[PDB]
């Protein structure tokens, strides 16, 4: 039996089991702090609606804050396949302020980028379950949606907001609710008569501490190492024919940065980062005589077919000098997610990391743009020569071309996720680094 | 920026106890047939229900 | 003279619980004696 | 405390060992042989002795111990055979009581005199009773001499042992010893604090009738004579003290497995002539 | 140029991350471990193996620690593809584990589905299905060997491996209760399947053999193990019909620091049905065609993700009459809670609320101790069951607070509690610090 | 609400929150050595092509090496479903050599087994995206493919090769590219006219350190605890009817080993570890009148239906003693990878582990085959008597019988991952144990 | 809500039970005119 | 590069720019002779 290999002990084993330090079969657990988690609703300031701005002040109903989830009630203004993460689109943005200083801001397009890169396996599918209709629901169906927020403190309790230590500060989330919600308010670009306004409520999970911990947090100063998202929108240079366009993008980032991520977006079709084509699930009506490549099959907006992507190659320069040798678009879509995250990213979403484990929080390598005078992202496009309506030409072509419909990805979105430090003392808080 | 000394998280006056806490009071008062004892011991029963405090000192620089 | 905010604890924390346990040495000795 | 060690132990030779061939008794020490009287109240194995005389009324021969200190400082971690501080209450676990006519013995689990209370400058051990096991055997021999053997054992040690602590009648001024070179007897009592090294072959003290102290055996790792520290010495003041040191506070890497090690002392009394005449047999 | 240029770009912010370094990433050191070997040893089952029978095994002592237990079943199909739904889990009604005659834990049918539907994730949940069901459209007569791993506190983790070497005077036994009926093997719904074969079962235990010095350590020294236990009693639900919204106040009787409460509603006729049946793809036999029978599932697809077919509108837990949290809708307990606390996907009809930050882990991360409360109530609000389940245009087209008329079949309420306890082992004898 | 739980402190809690040692809500981050990552293209020595051997010497651009990704440019000669990991089978042999001494060597079939066992969920799917055509694209489609390497220093930065201190012995890799690629150069054994030669590039990711630690790496000696692959292929007997074969297969392993992985494959069809049958995804044309069981529907070469797998039972025997009791084939395909990896292993790929967590880097239990004079793996096969063209039997027969087309899976590939120690001192690197 | 704590919760059904149980005489007639259309108002009538 | 560090990189357009700016006279012409066809050569000619 097992004694066969147990006593089959030799020189090659000394560095494995000599002078043992641990035993795998006797675990020691740590005794922890007494706490409880509670979900309550917040006070929603402003009129909830499409295109309106709503502010939620986080009521000080606990010692530490960790999970915040925004819920919405929406109805379908169309039948199955006409929606694409309506609750994720609706939440056009949220920004966090403490004491009136902006700490972070996330955008609906960012949420897509994050879902495309960092949320993976079952959590991505269940995520969609919280934000979309995934069971072929028909017009008139009503669904309650949940959009968990992804601020620096929203994935781990270890960065919970120490409101107990912020006796003099208000913490607020300012929400912008989209005027354009695909499959609820508009079918394509055509208004859907009678669509109802959303009903929204924001939920916050509060942490209650016991007596001794409550005092420790109330009295002592703290330094939180946190994430921030940096974003400014720009404009793409997608070509017509006979050429491979290129453009040099001027980057305006600061602070140690874990990674740069970006996409090429159709500003009217939420989450569309690729060209449409007469391929099943790649446009509305695909495969039939009714197929059109001007309107997507919205519930299938995301695709993994890189031939519908427009990035041919990209390079980043640091102070004008190449940071790494030129790589092709499929590197940033398929390999960095593989090396750095371990998930799958759909076509049209791109990542370049500076960090060994950007999905984690322990710093593992950063590019500090606060000391980089000139940061440039060079983008080379595929030639958009293929007639999108003929799948024989789209599914039967090479690396350097894509479909004519690709010229709709006119919006360029460059994201950077950086580190900062949130310093809190004497009931007051603020950022350590500003630039 | 906002002076709100208290959090407002049901801490301050809220006595969250399971009614088995009554045994804790019996041990302190020694006698268990407290169906009637609390009626003749009002002053002590009220004292056992009031608070203790911790303070959060900070000093700032004057100008 | 310094002014401070007050954190109210209430008496409700209560004293902490204790736990005691043990196996009587029912095993004693074996092969120590026979009838 | 699964403390496991491989090759960081010197070969400390337990040259001395103690065993028993006596019977079980209750809790009394009333022993005599050849007019030598021996008494102890069962508070600990020895109180007094003599031939129609006594050498004290209390604080007789007792085995003691000192655990690992910062640097041999003072009586902080003393695991003693008796709860001497209590004096009347022997709050010690005495496991086996073997004795027979002319020779009592005892096997005891010792206690730390300071106990669990954090006193003095530094904290103490966990409980009052420690896992250190020690023994004593007192063999009265026909010639009027008595051999006192003691044992100590405890796992993973490198500490300081105290073989005898004797506080006899203050009438013990004259202090004379035979030099190991047999060159002469050396009379030295002016210091009243003499640290005798190996030259002190046998030492005797007397106001008029003498008691002699002759050390016979102590552990040593001298199997290959390594440089490892292992030394014994006297601390001879009004109170007589014999001790042996295994190591200084902490060595580069030192442990002792913790097996049985013992010490042999021959004690006897009588006219200074008879005491010296026996010693001079050497 | 190149990567060197990113080290040049160094400043004041960076000392906070890279000043006076404490760790490096490019020279890792591994701790040396006690030598051990793993061996799988077959156990002997007392009593005849069969449907509806109760058997047990006495655990042999070839190893020192126990790390995993796998129960092997041999089954043949009583029907064609889609007639089965985890038959290896329906077959195993429960497992009771005791040490020295003292019960430590017990698992139930419809718990294994709850755990699999709640903590196991994509590949590992699918692979689990592979071990317990026919997942390749197998036809009547197909024979397969199915492996049901057990999920006790010492299973699937070496850390709490049960030290038999330290239980020198106590017996360890597993009691296995087998099903009287298994869907697609013995019965198709209520209709008996002629010629159904009896199962063959073998209880396999994976033993750990330790090296000499640690082997001794375990035998001599006392141990304190922090363990998981399952507490369960079955309840009756109150699924509404029409013109009404039912409610319940289901009082709980649980007693130890608890990680979470998980529950579902089920049709006692059909193992694993936690949702209403509807005339939509995969939900009923013949669904989508004129032959559809809305009262019988397409069994191979009994679990779904459309919560529209579930009956829970909202719930809240109350402690001593004080609401533990503000009322959440059923979708919170089905989707939001496991997203933030586990990271998997929970199918419709299975619900979780946690007291723990990481209930999927084994180190304590927040517990509710029911031992010190007067009462805990799980207050349920139900969805009105007025949708005509035979019309796919209806069940795919309605409001939040309504569900299928067929939902009233989900008459059993299963509330599970998962707690911590302490397993004390001294002088060759074992047992709990707190009785359970 | 939650406070009603905080006060519910009882005796059961002295083991959970009494005298707290850890606070979950406080976080401590640790300061690390400033470094940069760069992807730099290496030179390939030799003519790149099908059946050709090329090598590359890694230029000492940085201080340490972590991942290595081999890029291919491939054009398919077939339509959708005619390919199956063509980049992975092309990368036939990858040999890691430092100063003339072999450190490790990987085989295309090993990469498939590793992907079959250890890559799991979205990771295995993204992997295939890098190595195959996954969107039903047609003849003439061309794109760039990536095959990351999985040597001991590629998946974790902690085992990176410190070239900065490895100056006398160079690190280089040898690459053999397969002469036959399914759907690109051949359909089965039938050549595809006009098929183009591959273009290949080998990309290496370098680590650049700051001054303080860079010097330390350059001057101090290093020891790394690393993995190696052990392999020799063999041939087995898989009978059709009336005979149920078994063989006692002789193993050729030495160093402390985490696990033995194996498959039975059809040498002409990369990744075929199961029989072909006239059922969905199990052969070309399956379910139609054109169905044949002599040719796979390549894009679905792998399946999860163990009915088409050959192994009935196996046990590892070390010098005549059974090291564990006889297991049936389903354990090694399903249960061990459940216990050890937590993923889905496809039918025909088998695993037996010695390690608790073979997927991890820290040693977690090994079998030392250097202390075993004669290690064998006993294999009992299923009887291959089911007519593969009749679904009534392929989807409806007994557990110990498989498809008659199973008799083609004659190549037995048993892989082992062992530990060794890589020591680098004064500029020279090498293995501590030969 | 006072200080983060829930002090009370009333339902329409409770307002109906209170009015149907503790508010009595002329006071309830007034309440009805406070909460209803009493003096036979027709379709389209507005009431504060 | 020397030792792994890129120290410089030139581009075809740069070569022509350099030829346009700094090579002159007989030298620029000779350069042109080395890089182009300068003698009215026709299709099919092979040139070093």
């Amino acid at each position: 039996g097992g004694l066969s290999q147990l006593v089959a002990y030799g020189a090659q084993d000394v560095y494995l089991t000599g002078n043992p330090q641990i035993t795998f079969f006797k675990t020691v657990y740590r005794r922890y702090t007494n706490f409880a988690i509670e979900s309550i609703q917040q006070t929603i300031n402003g009129s909830v609606g499409f295109g309106n701005k709503v502010s939620t002040q986080i009521s000080r109903n606990g010692d530490l804050i960790t999970d915040i989830v925004v819920e919405f009630v929406l109805t379908k203004g169309g039948n199955g396949g006409t929606t694409y993460y309506p609750a994720e689109e609706l939440l056009q943005d949220v920004e966090l302020e403490i004491g009136g200083q902006r700490i972070d801001k996330h955008y609906n397009d960012w949420f897509r980028t994050y879902d495309a890169l960092f949320r993976m396996n079952d959590d991505r599918y269940n995520y969609r379950r919280m934000t979309d209709w995934v069971n072929n629901e028909l017009v008139g169906a009503q669904k309650r949606f949940y959009v968990p927020l992804i601020f620096f403190f929203n994935q781990t309790p270890g960065l919970a907001l120490p409101l107990i230590a912020l006796q003099y500060h208000e913490v607020k989330l300012y929400f912008t609710l989209a005027s354009q919600v695909q499959g609820v308010n508009y079918n394509g670009s055509s208004a859907i008569a009678g669509a109802a306004q959303p009903t929204m409520s924001v939920w916050v999970d509060y942490i209650f501490l016991d007596t001794q911990e409550r005092t420790r947090f109330a009295q002592l100063p703290h330094e939180y190492l946190i994430e921030q998202l940096q974003f400014t929108g720009s404009e793409t240079a997608t070509p017509s024919a006979t050429t491979q366009a290129s453009q040099n993008i001027r980057l305006n980032f600061n602070h140690p940065t874990k990674y740069l991520a970006w996409n090429f977006n159709n500003p009217t079709n939420y989450g569309q980062y690729t060209a449409l084509a007469n391929i099943p699930g790649a446009c509305s009506g695909a495969g039939t005589a009714a197929a059109t490549v001007t309107t997507p099959d919205y519930g299938n907006t995301g695709t993994y077919n890189e031939q519908l992507a427009v990035l041919d190659s990209a390079k980043i320069q640091l102070n004008g000098q190449d940071r790494f040798a030129t790589r092709k678009g499929s590197y940033f879509n398929k390999v960095q997610p593989y090396q750095s995250i371990g998930g799958v990213t759909p076509a049209g979403v791109y990542l370049y990391s500076f960090a060994l484990k950007p999905a984690g929080r322990q710093p593992s390598g950063t590019c500090n743009f606060s000391r980089i005078d000139n940061a440039t992202l060079s983008l080379t496009y595929k030639t958009c020569s293929i007639d999108a309506t003929s799948p024989a030409a789209v599914l039967g072509n090479t690396e350097t071309v894509t479909a004519n419909t690709a010229t709709l990805l006119t919006a360029l979105n460059i994201y950077a996720k950086n580190y900062n430090v949130l310093r809190i003392m004497s009931g007051m808080g603020g950022l350590a680094y500003a630039n | 920026f906002r002076d709100t000394a208290s959090i407002g998280f049901s801490d301050t006056h809220q006595d969250e106890k399971t009614l088995r806490f009554l045994k804790k009071q019996i041990s302190q008062f020694i006698k268990h047939l407290k169906e009637y004892y609390p009626n003749n011991e009002l002053t002590k029963k009220l004292v056992m229900k009031y608070s203790d405090v911790q303070l959060l000192p900070y000093t700032k620089g004057a100008t | 003279p310094l002014l401070t905010p007050s954190s109210q604890l209430l008496p409700k924390p209560s004293p902490e619980a204790a736990d005691f346990a043990q196996f009587a040495p029912k095993n004693l000795q074996a092969q120590n004696f026979l009838t | 405390t699964c403390n496991t060690f491989s090759l960081n132990v010197p070969v400390n030779n337990s040259i001395a060992t103690i065993d028993f061939a006596e019977h079980v008794n209750g809790a009394v020490f009333k022993i005599e042989y050849n007019r030598v009287n021996f008494i102890a109240p069962s508070l600990y194995p020895i109180s007094g002795l003599g031939t129609a005389v006594v050498f004290d009324l209390q604080k007789g021969e007792k085995a003691s111990q000192r655990k690992i200190t910062e640097f041999g400082n003072k009586d902080i971690r003393i695991a003693d055979e008796i709860s001497d501080i209590a004096a009347d209450d022997h709050s010690v676990l005495i496991t086996t009581k073997l004795m027979s006519e002319s020779t009592p013995g005892e096997l005891s689990r010792d206690v730390v005199l300071n106990g669990e209370i954090a006193t003095g400058r530094i904290n103490m051990n966990t409980g009052f009773v420690s896992d250190i096991i020690h023994t004593k055997k007192i063999s009265i021999i026909d010639d009027g001499i008595v051999d006192y053997y003691v044992k100590i054992n405890v796992p993973a040690k490198y500490s300081h042992g105290i073989v005898e602590v004797v506080s006899g009648t203050f009438l013990n001024d004259i202090m004379i010893h035979l030099v190991r070179n047999k060159n002469k007897w050396a009379l030295m009592d002016s210091k009243m604090y003499i640290v005798n090294n190996t030259n002190g072959f046998v030492i005797a003290k007397n106001p008029d009738t003498a008691m002699g102290v002759s050390l016979l055996e102590w552990p040593r790792g001298a199997v290959v004579f390594p440089p490892y520290y292992n030394f014994k010495k006297f601390k001879n003041v009004n109170k007589w003290s014999i001790s042996q040191q295994i190591a200084s506070c902490v060595n580069t890497s030192v442990k002792i497995p913790g097996g049985e090690y013992s010490w042999k002392i021959r004690l006897f009394f009588g006219p200074i002539w008879q005491v010296q005449e026996s010693i001079n047999s050497v």
